[PDB]
RNA sequence: UUUAAAAAUUUUAAAAUAAUU
RNA sequence: AUAUAUAUAUAUUAAUAUAUAUAUAU
RNA sequence: AUAUAUAUAUAUAAAAUUAUUUUAAUAUAUAUAUAU
């Protein structure tokens, strides 16, 4: 009953976005701090796969009525992108299923974490107070 | 207590099998009540064993 | 000395010297009202207290560490407490308050929380937010009481300045010492000086509406409120009861104990449990005389009647012979180093050897010293601490006795081994029986189950309508109504038209949480459902109802406290007989779905199956689902409406419970918990918890007791007892009634066995019982020993006033209703007549006046109860309290005084030349305006709430509201058709005799406006009750209300004192005795309660059902006027068809009504003359029957005749004879009637054009 | 030949006070 | 001059937290 | 990217047993009687 959600519907998406462009059938839905506290990087929680007039829709959506405190840390990854762990804690309510609609294919888990491709150097951590942002590119 | 009383058959000259106390009605019963109906069926069962 | 210059009438007015009068009780007022704190710790610095008080007071309490060490920040972002012994440290602890606080602007001495720690907190700072989580809740700490201490210690001044009293009755003024031998005082006195120090201001912290702003003094710790509270309600104890000053002194030590260590609400509930386990746990180890009830249970037990045959004389045999309690107490005391209390207490108990009035009353002393704080502590401990407490289940149900499953049910195995078994067969009976019965299939009774639960308090609606949304159905809004959005109406408003299948999904909605603190018992907690989760469990409540009601039938519920409870006490403590007292600890959390959830799941799913083969419930479908309960087997099959209910309630408590948590005491925390703690505000609480209490007690002593025991006794005693004759219990907690046989008691090591074989049989299935033997009942909190009642004065704060929240108060006159409050309970706790009731005169004064002022007249408390003193030259002390409320109750102060009355009138100037009936030649009329009597007697009787007026909402959405709410209401086609043939059928008939007949169509009209009223009230409302109040005050008055007109025309006369009716030796409460001389007189010459004489003519036309939304009144009215005006019955039936009723049962009612002749429904409705409350506790019945006779004492007079067709007249003179003879202090006395002015037909004629014009 | 018994019903729906689970 | 009741007539419906937009400064 | 003032809106706190107290004009006008 479970893995045949987690197979299933990947698998009917592959016919759809067999051979569309990666960068116009993508998204990615995360936490966002601004470009100041550093003394602009999401962390991902959730990754998108759906035809490009969905993603349109999926554009305009609000995503930022929900609020989670993201406890930016130092410490380094062994894996190759240069990217620093983190945690977060949503706070108030949780993102209904309602909002990526039946017609995008989703994941169901992510770790929390942020890339750190700009000026390297990890410093003190801490907390920001997110919002949740729709993050795909041009499309 | 099946079992035993079974098996108790062939050493009656040492162990003497009976129907516990408990068993019987309270204060002696009486046949104006359901329970006590049943306590005797289920001792005139019990006691040929 | 000060006192004493500023209000020396007052002293005399209240003291039974001097008469008093309304410009004294005004002048004391201004004097309380134009006065500070200053002036109050300068006249406590005027008492010269004694040595007596004198105490060595820990000068630990001052200096205390900082509050950083105590707390920590989760994983999860949530700051929270760092125990340091035990995981109970959870509470506020003992700390400095002055390194965080900023000075206030004007009163530079004292300010609150500095701006700058909250706006860096709420930035997400982890060192602000601790500070602000410890200010704000030491703040909610401090602020648990009703009003500033400083004014009741003011009022004590003001009472005990007049020194002692004199006795009527006893003729001899009391000892009890004067306040320079209360220790709570001085202990009072010298910590706030200690505080205090070299400033000037000397309260150590003002209690206001908003926050209480500490003194900024480095002495200060956040103890210090809950001290003060303490000591004020010790002081007020000691010198209004007379507690000895003995016992005040181990009070107040254990107080300062309290105040000296880590935290002081954890510490005063560790030692919750020194003065009643070292008292009244261990009395009477050696007995050797006294007298205890002999009651008598009449045989059908089950209907708790009683009969008093006498006290029968005690003996050596009757000692004490449960197992000691020494070595625990003793344990107990020394871990907390307050060994030398428990000693002192455990010396004192060995030295009475008498069942007397001292004993009893040293007991309630020795238990009135206990702190009555409300304990605090922030909900996120709250949430954190119980809500984890799981079931420890040693014995499951094998895996092998559960069938297959039936969508979300598996059903027991008929050969299952456990002991479930018998659980599962109680609740499939009732669940069977309760089905059956055709009365659950009407439309009116689902009606009336759907609005039982729609009610105007909250019921987190807002994750109702956040769940609804993630499925894409939206929902109503209703922009720009004035009502309350937080509202169960507001819920069952928007979920109208809206199909189960919808609505469903918000079945597993989370729930959002309530708080509240008690006396000596951790924070409260609270879980409103919403409306679909309220609905769905319906099966389950009614099923519990029925097995409540008509098949276990062990239990208290629904019936009257007062005279069906106190007396089971009265009997199960009585010496030949012996009582075990059985709670089951943490009862929310041990029911679960593993052991009980599940088994009544199935039960209920299969009981129900039969008689509801194709039906809807209320508004449910019937729902299809296969099952797989035959091996095999495996086929879809029908259900019905009933059954579907249970399968989303099982899918609902297969996955516990998610609470949303947001506390306004610390910034940050707004988390989400989830528990499988069982719910406590579901409407199947409080009778499913007692419907498995009984099933598992019978169970126990059925089959679970003989199989696990072996010697003959215990055997022989469980054998013996039946759950019916032998056991009463409520919800959680339980009383175990066990007979004297003839030898004697029973023995004492076969019920200590049978004791621990019930521990052993909680654990097998996760409860835990706490069993307590020790030879006292314990019932819903009501104490007995030997038959004697014994208040808990601990548990009745005089200035403890609950606060769960950062709200405001209620303003002014909102407290006079808690000060009245105050006088009653302290009546039925029986404290010292006369000390108690000069207490509550110089305490109703200083909440009399606030400001272009407004004063109550001092007869508007007389009105509400109060008894007087000294009025009109009389007599000092001749009324007591139990004087009735309203106009029976100036009916019956006056018709005792009234020839004195006038005589002191026309002997100050008030003379006319007319011959009143009642007071004669002198002119009341204007004398009584004069003297402001009318004025308090009119101003009494008006409202003291903002009525909530409509704020004229939008007449579309207003309109679309209330008809969604109505659609609500009457969902199916059969109320429809009903209400709708009513109007036809009116308006063919019934067209002409009411304009507005009262249907099901006004319904929502009350449901909207109560829908309002739930808001806050409005500046304009204020100001119109104050405007109102003080038009009330400046009229002139002509006579009182119609009714106590016609109440003076009868006379009285009081001839013999009627013979006892309880021993003059007997203890029946203790602290009514000889020293407390008019209550123990009313007690023994009345007698006290073991009857039932409910509903004094409660008579109305109305004796059906309807929904919770309707009025008695308007259907009562309406049917009146129909009947005596004499229409045809079809107009009866039309009215009782659209109040919604069945056609056969509706002409059923007509014929009642047809029958029962109205002249006593009018006389009903006219005239509204009930017991009083303090009447509850004597036996007021025979007194009515035989003790106050209508035929005077020297036979007929032509002038007490009563006419052959008036016979409701009798009433009203019982009524008036009654409350005349208990007002005056004594003894009870025959009361025989003497003369009504005009005459009886006269009187009987004015009764009956009121009567008649309805 | 005149008088008189009169009905003791409910579970009374909501709002305030107090006690409890 | 004021108020009460009697018949009728008339009008009439009754604390903490968060989000959004305006403005000023950086 | 932020701070302050303003305006608007929103969310949050239950069920049961017991006893007591209150819930048929909203207002005015004419004719009637009465009291102050
Ligand atoms: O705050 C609650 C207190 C309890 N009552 C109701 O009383 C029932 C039992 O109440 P509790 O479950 O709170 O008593 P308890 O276990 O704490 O007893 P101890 O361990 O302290 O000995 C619950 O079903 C609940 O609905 C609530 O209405 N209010
Ligand atoms: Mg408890
Ligand atoms: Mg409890």
């Amino acid at each position: 009953s479970l893995l045949r959600l987690l197979i299933c519907p990947w698998l009917h998406m592959e016919k759809l976005i067999g051979e569309a462009d990666p960068a116009s059938t993508s998204a990615e839905i995360g936490w966002h701090v601004p470009r100041e506290q550093l003394m602009d990087g999401f962390i991902p929680y959730v990754s998108i796969r759906a035809p490009r007039l969905v993603i349109e829709e999926l554009m305009e959506k609000n995503w930022g009525q929900y609020h989670a405190q993201v406890i930016v840390t130092d410490q380094l990854v062994v894996g190759e992108p240069r990217r620093v762990s983190a945690k977060a804690v949503i706070k108030g309510n949780h993102l209904p299923v309602k909002l990526i609609s039946r017609f995008a294919c989703f994941t169901l888990t992510s770790k929390y974490e942020m890339r750190l491709p700009c000026g390297h150097s990890t410093g003190r951590g801490a907390a920001y107070n997110a919002r949740l942002a729709f993050r795909s590119d041009l499309a | 207590s099946f079992r035993v009383a079974l098996a108790g058959w062939l050493y009656n000259g040492v162990v003497t099998t009976v129907i516990d106390d408990s068993s019987y009605p309270k204060d002696g019963g009486s046949v104006t009540s359901l329970e006590n109906l049943w306590d005797f069926f289920i001792l005139a069962l019990a006691l040929p064993l | 000395s000060m006192i004493l210059t500023q209000f020396g009438p007052f002293i005399e007015s209240i003291s039974g010297i001097t008469d008093q009068s309304n410009d004294v009780f005004e002048n004391a007022a201004k004097a309380f009202s134009m006065f500070t704190r200053s002036d109050v710790y300068k006249a406590l610095d005027e008492i010269p207290f004694s040595e007596d008080a004198m105490l060595p007071i820990p000068p630990t309490i001052y200096t205390k560490p900082s509050h950083d060490s105590y707390y920590y920040i989760d994983a999860l972002n949530r700051v929270r407490r760092k125990t340091y012994q035990g995981p109970d440290d959870v509470y506020v602890p003992n700390c400095s308050i002055v390194e965080l606080l900023e000075p206030h602007e004007t009163l530079t001495s004292y300010g609150r929380l500095s701006e700058a720690i909250e706006n860096r907190a709420k930035d997400g700072d982890s060192q602000a937010r601790i500070a602000t989580t410890y200010g704000r809740i030491a703040e909610s700490q401090a602020r648990q009481i009703k009003a500033p201490l400083e004014k009741f210690v003011l009022a004590l001044l003001v009472a005990e300045a007049g020194g002692s009293l004199y006795d009527p009755v006893l003729q001899k003024y009391d000892e009890i010492p004067g306040l320079s031998h209360n220790c709570p005082l001085w202990c009072f006195r010298e910590i706030c000086r200690h505080i205090s120090g070299p400033l000037p201001d000397r309260a150590p912290y003002l209690y206001l509406s908003a926050g209480v702003f500490w003194l900024m003094s480095p002495r200060m710790t956040s103890a210090i409120p809950p001290l003060l509270s303490d000591l004020v309600n010790l002081a007020i104890l000691q010198q209004t009861a007379g507690l000895d000053p003995s016992l005040v002194r181990l009070g107040v030590q254990i107080c300062l104990h309290a105040a000296a260590s880590s935290s002081y609400a954890w510490f005063i509930l560790k030692t919750k449990s020194i003065f009643p386990q070292n008292t009244l746990h261990s009395m009477y180890e050696s007995l050797e005389g006294g007298y205890c009830p002999n009651l008598e249970w009449l045989e059908p037990r089950s209907d708790y009647k009683f009969m008093y045959m006498g006290a029968m004389p005690l003996s050596t045999k009757y000692a004490r012979s449960a197992p000691s309690n020494d070595k625990k107490a003793r344990e107990l005391g020394e871990k907390y180093g307050l060994s030398s209390v428990v000693s002192e207490l455990r010396r004192r108990t060995k030295t009475y050897s008498k069942h007397d009035f001292t004993s009893v009353r040293y007991i309630r002393d020795a238990m009135a010293c206990t702190s009555g704080i409300f304990l605090v502590r922030t909900p996120t401990e709250t949430v954190l601490q119980e809500y984890t407490q799981s079931p420890e289940i040693k014995v499951p149900i094998p895996q092998k006795d559960w069938t297959g499953p039936i969508g979300e049910i598996r059903i027991l195995k008929d050969t299952t081994s456990s002991i479930a078994r018998y659980l599962y067969r109680t609740w499939y009976l009732a669940a069977a029986r309760m089905a059956a019965q055709p009365r659950t299939w009407d439309p009116l009774f689902q009606a009336i189950m759907r609005s039982q639960y729609v009610t105007a308090r909250g019921g987190s609606g807002a994750t109702l309508r956040e769940s609804l949304y993630a499925i894409n159905v939206s929902l109503p809004d209703f922009k720009g109504l004035p009502v309350k959005a937080a509202t169960k109406i507001f819920q069952a408003a928007q979920l109208a038209n809206l199909p189960f299948s919808h609505t469903s999904v918000a079945i597993l909605a989370d729930t959002s949480m309530g708080l509240r603190n008690q006396v000596q018992r951790r924070p409260r907690s609270i879980m409103p459902l919403n409306v679909p989760q309220q609905q769905v469990s319906a099966p389950h409540t009614l099923t519990a109802d029925y097995i409540n009601y008509h098949m276990n039938l062990s239990t208290t519920s629904g019936s009257a406290v007062i005279e069906k409870v106190i007396p089971l006490g009265v009997y199960a403590s009585s010496p030949p007989n012996q009582s075990i007292n059985i709670d089951i600890s943490a009862c929310d959390a041990s029911i679960t779905w593993d052991f009980f959830l599940s088994v009544i799941m199935a039960a209920i799913h299969e009981g129900v199956a039969s008689s509801s083969i194709g039906k809807p419930f209320m508004g449910v479908p019937a729902s299809i689902v296969n099952d797989e309960s035959v091996v095999g087997v495996r086929a879809a099959r029908p259900i019905s409406g009933m059954q579907n209910m249970i399968q989303h309630l099982s899918k609902l408590y297969k996955r516990g419970f998610s609470y949303r948590v947001n506390d306004s005491f610390s910034p940050g925390n707004d988390f989400t918990h989830m528990t499988t703690t069982f719910p406590s505000g579901s409407t199947a609480t409080s009778t499913e918890h007692t419907a498995n209490n009984s099933t598992m007690m019978e169970t126990f002593l059925t089959v679970w007791g003989p199989e696990h025991t072996d010697d003959p006794d215990v055997l022989r005693l469980m054998k013996s007892l039946t759950i019916q004759r032998n056991y009463v219990c409520q919800g959680d907690d339980g009383l175990m009634i066990i007979d004297g046989n003839t030898a004697g008691k029973v023995n004492s090591e076969t019920i200590q066995k049978m004791l621990e074989l019930i521990s052993k049989y909680g654990e097998e299935f996760g409860w835990k019982y706490d069993i307590a033997y020790d030879g006292t009942a314990e019932y819903l909190k009501l104490y007995f020993i030997f038959g004697c009642r014994i208040p808990n004065l601990s548990r009745h704060p005089i200035v403890g006033k609950e606060r769960a929240n950062s709200s405001a108060e209620e303003p002014w006159p909102a407290i006079l209703d808690q000060i009245m409050g105050i006088f009653f309970n302290g009546v039925h706790d029986g404290l010292q007549w006369q000390r108690w009731i000069r207490y509550s005169w110089a305490l109703c004064c200083a909440f009399s006046r606030q400001r272009g002022y407004l004063q109550y007249p001092m007869w508007s408390f007389v009105y509400w109860g109060l008894p007087l003193v000294k009025v009109f030259g009389s007599d000092p002390w001749i009324f007591s309290w139990y004087m009735p409320t309203g106009d029976l109750g100036m009916y019956s102060w006056i018709s005792l005084i009234r020839p004195l009355m006038t005589r002191w009138m026309v002997a100050n100037g008030y003379v006319t030349d007319k011959c009143s009936p009642v007071f004669g030649n002198a002119d009341y009329r204007k004398c009584f305006n004069e003297l402001k009597l009318y004025q308090g007697y009119y101003m009494a009787q008006l409202p003291r709430n903002p009525k909530k007026s409509g704020r004229a909402a939008p007449r579309e959405v207003r309109e679309q509201f209330t008809q969604a709410l109505s659609d609500y209401l009457m969902q199916n086609p059969e109320l429809k058709s009903r209400v709708l043939r009513g109007r036809s059928e009116w308006e063919k008939y019934g067209a002409g005799i009411i304009h507005n007949p009262p249907s099901l169509f006004d319904v929502p009209h009350k449901w909207y406006q109560g829908a309002q009223e739930a808001a806050t009230a409005t500046r304009e409302e204020l100001a119109e009750m104050d405007e109102t109040l003080m038009r009330a005050r400046k009229h002139s008055y002509s006579s009182f209300s119609k009714l106590l007109e016609a109440y003076l025309l009868v006379k009285w006369r009081m001839c013999e004192a009627r013979e006892p009716s309880v021993d003059l030796r007997l203890p029946l409460c203790a602290g009514i005795d000889p020293l407390n001389s008019d209550p123990f007189l009313k007690m023994v010459s009345v007698g006290p309660m073991l009857q039932s004489t409910r509903k004094y003519f409660a008579q109305t036309l109305f004796m059906a059902k309807t929904v919770s939304g309707l009025d008695v009144n308007a259907i009562d009215s309406a049917l009146l006027r129909l009947r005596t005006l004499g229409a045809d019955k079809k107009a009866l039936t039309a009215q009782l068809l659209m109040v919604g009723l069945q056609e056969s049962e509706a002409d059923a009612l007509a014929g009642k009504i047809m029958l029962q002749d109205v002249n006593t429904v009018q006389l009903a409705r006219v005239v509204n003359l009930a017991v009083p409350d303090t009447w509850m506790s004597l036996d007021f019945d025979t007194m009515f029957k035989h003790h106050v006779k209508l035929l005077p004492k020297d036979g007929r007079h032509l002038n007490t005749d009563i006419p052959p067709r008036m016979g409701w007249l009798r009433a009203i003179l019982r009524f008036l004879g009654a409350g005349m003879a208990m007002t005056a202090t004594g003894v009870a006395v025959d009361i025989y009637l003497e003369d009504i002015h005009g005459g009886g037909r006269s009187l009987g004629q004015r009764f009956m054009t009121w009567m008649r014009q309805e």
